[PDB]
RNA sequence: GGUGGAGGUCCGUAGCGGUCCUGACGUGCGAAUCGGUCGUCCGACCUGGGUAUAGGGGCGAAAGACUAAUCGAACCAUCU
RNA sequence: AACUUUGAAGGCCGAAGUGGAGAAGGGUUCCAUGUGAACAGCAGUUGAACAUGGGUCAGUCGGUCCUGAGAGAUGGGCGAGCGCCGUUCCGAAGGGACGGGCGAUGGCCUCCGUUGCCCUCAGCCGAUCGAAAGGGAGUCGGGUUCAGAUCCCCGAAUCCG
RNA sequence: AGUUCUCUUUUCUUUGUGAAGGGCAGGGCGCCCUGGAAUGGGUUCGCCCCGAGAGAGGGGCCCGUGCCUUGGAAAGCGUCGCGGUUCCGGCGGCGUCCGGUGAGCUCUCGCUGGCCCUUGAAAAUCCGGGGGAGAGGGUGUAAAUCUCGCGCCGGGCCGUACCCAUAUCCGCAGCAGGUCUCCAAGGUGAACAGCCUCUGGCAUGUUGGAACAAUGUAGGUAAGGGAAGUCGGCAAGCCGGAUCCGUAACUUCGGGAUAAGGAUUGGCUCUAAGGGCUGGCAGCCGACUUAGAACUGGUGCGGACCAGGGGAAUCCGACUGUUUAAUUAAAACAAAGCAUCGCGAAGGCCCGCGGCGGGUGUUGACGCGAUGUGAUUUCUGCCCAGUGCUCUGAAUGUCAAA
RNA sequence: UUAGUGACGCGCAUGAAUGGAUGAACGAGAUUCCCACUGUCCCUACCUACUAUCCAGCGAAACCACAGCCAAGGGAACGGGCUUGGCGGAAUCAGCGGGGAAAGAAGACCCUGUUGAGCUUGACUCUAGUCUGGCACGGUGAAGAGACGUUUUUUCACUGACCCGGUGAGGCGGGGGGGCGAGCCGGGCUCUCGCUUCUGGCGCCAAGCGCCCGGCCGGCCGGGCGCGACCCGCUCCGGGG
RNA sequence: CCAAGCGUUCAUAGCGACGUCGCUUUUUGAUCCUUCGAUGUCGGCUCUUCCUAUCAUUGUGAAGCAGAAUUCACCAAGCGUUGGAUUGUUCACCCACUAAUAGGGAACGUGAGCUGGGUUUAGACCGUCGUGAGACAGGUUAGUUUUACCCUACUGAUGAU
């Protein structure tokens, strides 16, 4: 049965620290304690273990990806950009 | 009056950094003949956590060159590098992220992360977590480049100062409420003796200038000229304006 | 409808603290203790030993607090 | 003899103890015998008092060794100077070794040791101190005294060299 | 051994086996081989696992502190009975037995998960592997060599008593203070609560006797009223456990909430339901629970103990946290959040008499340093004259030494 | 109802991060009212324990000019003493709190002192630090502008002092040698390169070749050198200066 | 005290101008004599006593005293003079009962009698003021109340000549 109208993972917090800031800290825990595809092996493992830090179980690979999501926007948009740079260098 | 407290923070003493954890210094290779002149391949072995740093570390393994060696170093970890990955160092490694190259031969508008600030010092620039340096331009007659950094500043740097390709993990750490005073003192209790802060008006006037009073004001300007002997530079140190920043 | 068991979460012990009685005592058991009643009790928690900071100095979640019953500048000897 | 000892009753602490053992601190207060001057805020035939004598046994339980936060010499620097800073930093920082070649001495003189020199090889990169709660091989059962016992004796083991 | 007037095949006590070695249970494996799975299956309290190989078969390894065995019955213990100098490890008989059970408590081993803007020592020391420089003998009198089984010798130095705390320590003392730990029984009960008891311990806390006046200190009880007392309900009192029902304003939708408000609760005799093992059934074992019913007592039943009074509002501070050791615990401090300011390292901020000195810094702007405000919500207006801070400067008044 | 709450607002002297307004939850924070409850009270009583009490033993201390009954008087303007009156009778016990302007501590308040100390600043006089100019360390060379071959100054360079960073100071500069390209009439040059990028392997302690030498009987056994691994150089390599 | 007036009339039932004489020390002042090697600083509570300048009650005289009610005066302090809301309050105001709800002193009686609400230390907030440290007969909140066993007095208890 569904617990919660709206606080969803952030009803541990209860009452505290303002509805805003436990409405901003949802979208954060949620992302950080997801399991993402592992892109190495397949397997829904791919876990935090500290800030940045991201392992996945299966195959015991560790990425170096964002603080609390497996990668960053700005880290993807710099792949892509880095991509593109090495073609015209070499052309 | 007595030492303030940011006076008594230059003596060492319980303000020194706690470092009884931490993985050791995070650099690049120090430059030799391989990097000079051509590359280096190498193989990262873990990615770990250091106590008191936002961004997680590399721990990368290299071969000796003149000796039958396994050379271990701890690199800044660019996001997006995984374990058992191979990193190239050098004039000629590829534009790779995780490789490091001199910031001469890359093109324009790179994106790169632990900078040399000069020539050799193994990388000092734009190491916090998710930040990086950019690349803007090359001139080959006075053999150095221009660079933007997280501050924004621009910055002329040799051509010859290495750096690592992409941007450093671990990014977006402070986009997070830290929500407790807790966590908090758990965030410092990993770096050093500088939480909780008391304020200047919160005290008495022996121990701070914008101490005393029957009521809690500064009661003088907080813009505090740059000359200011010690124990009287407080509030805004030099400040060139207040206020909201409203506009650009 | 169940399962699950998060929390600077709640009642409450050990522990830690010390609100009120303006209770006891006030040539005291005690140069600060005693009783009931009370605060908190997974955390910014409690605590042993080691180690560091020394007097216009330290150290202070800040009361001019603490720095060996001494603190709006310790104690000791000297100047005297 | 209200208070000591024995016996018997009636009670209390009520396994977070008024029980059984340690650390720090004490330092003989421990145990036996004697005294009842002084002390133990009454008394005492009693005491942790006084007096006369005893009592602490280890490869295996700790220290001892390691490093921790840290402390601290040398090189160097500073300093009128006692000295101070500094701990890898302005240093010719190794007194070692498989092996090989030249000799010298000895002995179970057969040939091997030891020993001197030369050749060869050599990162550790920091003297040293720092924990009776951290790391750190290996001992247990029974008996035994007034007081000691995983230490003594009996039995059975084990680590290191 | 206790009780035995009556009853009680009763109540109480007690009923071993060390280290090390061997074997075997048990536990664990992210170890191997066959094979190839959707009608997906396996599986936990939860999870979670699989074509990167699931189920199902057959193996391997690690720990085995459990049991057996050597130790080892010779000892220890219980009990009965004999001896001595009788201060003997004295000598004999018998015994040291068979099962069950548990979210029980304590310890431990293991599996699996959660939390971190926290990621939770170093070294001495020991080991395995990769390589193959070398060495060993020429078929024997075998050699180099051996982390295998026996056997031989040694392990020095210092500590070691006792107290460990309402009398061995610190507070001038045998001071109601302070002072770090380990073990931890039965009953009631949710319980390491309180109350009673066993093992162990003690003698009432630096004296006794006799009285039972006032005034005290500490406990109680009071007709009728019910805060009229007092600055103020200070103090005391009321409520209180559990089950069943029921629960508002407001709200940041998490709460408020044990809101508020009711009913019930003992004893006894029953009924039903909830499981395991062996071979839709049969038999044999069992662990406390829940619900319901009758009967029953002078309506007494959470019978002691344990154990929230409640509601409507206003001010302040968001909260948890901290503080004037010894008159102030608070609205003060901190806090997350918010906003400014300096700084790209020959740097910012700071220390230092001193230097190629030192802290931040094992750091690098998502950082470090310096201030203000003080969660969230909503907003944060006008003023650069003053005082500050800051920016430009040979265009340029004053302006030291040289 | 000098209290509380809700309104009003020309507000002595409210007001926007010296933050304004709010608001759930929370509070040993301040305040008002209501229900319940009661000895807070009307208005007190009784009971229990430990005291006090009396006894045996044992046994302090604070304090003290002499002392210790009052009325009035006058008096340093509130007498235990003095004057005038009232009056006065051993030694003691339990209580008590009127007095002793009781004890306690050379008044903290207030003033004075040519006595201080903590703190502040637009006080006076200084001072660490800091910014700034000059002189020295402190050099080499080109230009520009001046002054009379010298000399001042500006710019641009240099390195060798001086500083910084890295490293176990491990391949620096120049030349040679070699490879792919270009292009002029096979050779010379423009000019560039120095052998590693798929995979979570391995990688040292030289192979090979050339030349010498030793011991033993062309054959065995064993050494030395060189190339492999280019040569020459004055700062280890960079960055500043 | 005088008496211009008021009181329909009428100075004096009851009042009383312009003037003037006193008393009191429960108001505030003025002064600075005592106390700064300290006389505990408001209010309440509690408890006794005293004054009279009499509110009530007893006995009376006078009224513009018909009665009732009331007013003025005399002897007079024997006995009374209350319960409450707001406030720390003294003071004040209101509710209610009453014969009446009088006024005062006793070191502005009374803190080794209490309480500690206010004032009046150190913490903290607001407003005004100050550049500031800080200040404010301006608000607010929290803030240790010591000793009797001596002498006397008093209360009771033995006793003494
Ligand atoms: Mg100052
Ligand atoms: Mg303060
Ligand atoms: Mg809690
Ligand atoms: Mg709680
Ligand atoms: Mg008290
Ligand atoms: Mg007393
Ligand atoms: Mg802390
Ligand atoms: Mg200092
Ligand atoms: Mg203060
Ligand atoms: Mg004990
Ligand atoms: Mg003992
Ligand atoms: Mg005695
Ligand atoms: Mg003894
Ligand atoms: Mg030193
Ligand atoms: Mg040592
Ligand atoms: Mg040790
Ligand atoms: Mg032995
Ligand atoms: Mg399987
Ligand atoms: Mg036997
Ligand atoms: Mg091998
Ligand atoms: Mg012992
Ligand atoms: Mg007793
Ligand atoms: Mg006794
Ligand atoms: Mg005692
Ligand atoms: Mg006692
Ligand atoms: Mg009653
Ligand atoms: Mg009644
Ligand atoms: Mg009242
Ligand atoms: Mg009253
Ligand atoms: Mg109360
Ligand atoms: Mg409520
Ligand atoms: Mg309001
Ligand atoms: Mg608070
Ligand atoms: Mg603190
Ligand atoms: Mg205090
Ligand atoms: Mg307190
Ligand atoms: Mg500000
Ligand atoms: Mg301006
Ligand atoms: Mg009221
Ligand atoms: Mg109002
Ligand atoms: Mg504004
Ligand atoms: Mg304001
Ligand atoms: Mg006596
Ligand atoms: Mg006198
Ligand atoms: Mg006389
Ligand atoms: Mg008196
Ligand atoms: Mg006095
Ligand atoms: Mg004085
Ligand atoms: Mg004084
Ligand atoms: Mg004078
Ligand atoms: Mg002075
Ligand atoms: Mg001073
Ligand atoms: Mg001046
Ligand atoms: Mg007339
Ligand atoms: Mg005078
Ligand atoms: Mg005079
Ligand atoms: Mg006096
Ligand atoms: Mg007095
Ligand atoms: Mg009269
Ligand atoms: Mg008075
Ligand atoms: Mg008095
Ligand atoms: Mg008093
Ligand atoms: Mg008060
Ligand atoms: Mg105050
Ligand atoms: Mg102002
Ligand atoms: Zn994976």
């Amino acid at each position: 049965a569904k617990r919660t109208k709206k606080v969803g993972i952030v009803g541990k917090y209860g009452t505290r620290y303002g509805a805003s800031l436990r409405k901003m800290v949802k979208k954060i825990e949620i992302s950080q304690h997801a399991k993402y595809t592992c892109s190495f092996c397949g397997k829904t493992k791919m876990k935090r273990r500290a800030v940045g830090i991201w392992h996945c179980g299966s195959c015991m690979k560790t990425v170096a990806g964002g603080a609390w999501t497996y990668n960053t926007t700005s880290a993807v948009t710099v792949k892509s950009a880095i991509r593109r740079l090495k073609e015209l260098k070499d052309q | 009056g007595r030492v303030i407290r940011g006076q008594r923070k230059g003596a060492g003493s319980v303000f020194r950094a706690h470092v009884k954890h931490r993985k050791g210094a995070a650099r690049l290779r120090a430059v030799d003949f391989a990097e000079r002149h051509g590359y280096i391949k190498g193989i990262v072995k873990d990615i770990i956590h250091d106590p008191g740093r936002g961004a997680p570390l590399a721990k990368v393994v290299f071969r000796d060159p003149y000796r039958f060696k396994k050379r271990t170093e701890l690199f800044i970890a660019a996001e997006g590098i995984h374990t058992g990955q191979f990193v190239y160092c050098g004039k000629k490694a590829q534009l790779n992220i995780g490789n490091v190259l001199p910031v001469g031969t890359m093109p324009e508008g790179t994106i790169v992360c632990c900078l040399e600030e000069k020539p050799g010092d193994r990388g000092k620039l734009a190491r916090a977590s998710g930040n990086y340096a950019t690349v803007i331009s090359h001139n080959p007659e006075t053999k150095k480049t221009r660079v933007k950094l997280p501050s924004g500043s621009k910055k002329v740097i040799s051509s010859a100062n290495r750096a690592v390709v992409g941007v450093v993990a671990g990014g977006g750490r402070i986009d997070k409420p830290i929500l407790k005073a807790g966590r908090a003192y758990h965030k410092y209790k990993a770096k050093r003796n500088c939480w909780p802060r008391v304020r200047g008006v919160a005290m008495n006037p022996v121990e701070h200038p914008f101490g005393g009073g029957n009521h809690q004001h500064i009661g003088k300007p907080s813009t505090i000229r740059r000359d200011a002997p010690a124990g009287r530079k407080v509030g805004l140190i030099a400040a060139r304006r207040t206020g909201r920043l409203r506009g650009t």
